[PDB]
C-alpha cells in the first residue's frame, strides 16, 4: 500500500522504468498477483500542496 | 509535414529516458527496438524526423 502521482502509476507493472522501478518500488519479473490503483486527489491534495 | 525536418543526430550520449520521464506526450512508440534497449545501445547515426 502507497499513494503516487497518477502519471507514474504506469511504472507499477513487472518490468519498468522511472523512480519507483528505479528505486521506490520493484515488482519481480514473473509476479503472482494484482495491481489495483485509484486517483485520491480529494484526500491526497490539500490547497497547499500534501 | 511534407516539408518534414530530417535532423541527423551524431557523436552525442542520448538518455532516451527523458522521454519515458516526459510523460506529456501523447505516444512514445517503437519498432525494431524495445524503448529501454535505447538506453544501452549505439547508432552510427539518429534521424530525427
Amino acid at each position: 500500500s502507497f499513494v503516487i502521482r497518477g502519471d507514474e502509476v504506469r511504472q507499477i507493472a513487472p518490468g519498468q522504468t522511472g523512480k519507483i522501478a528505479d528505486y521506490n518500488y520493484k515488482l519481480p519479473d514473473d509476479f503472482t498477483g494484482c495491481v489495483i490503483a485509484w486517483n485520491s486527489n480529494n484526500l491526497d491534495s490539500k490547497v497547499g500542496g500534501n | 509535414v511534407y516539408a518534414w525536418n530530417r535532423k541527423r543526430i551524431s557523436n552525442c550520449v542520448a538518455d532516451y529516458s527523458v522521454l519515458y520521464n516526459s510523460a506529456s506526450f501523447s505516444t512514445f512508440k517503437c519498432y525494431g527496438v524495445s524503448p529501454t534497449k535505447l538506453n544501452d545501445l549505439c547508432f552510427t547515426n539518429v534521424y530525427a524526423d
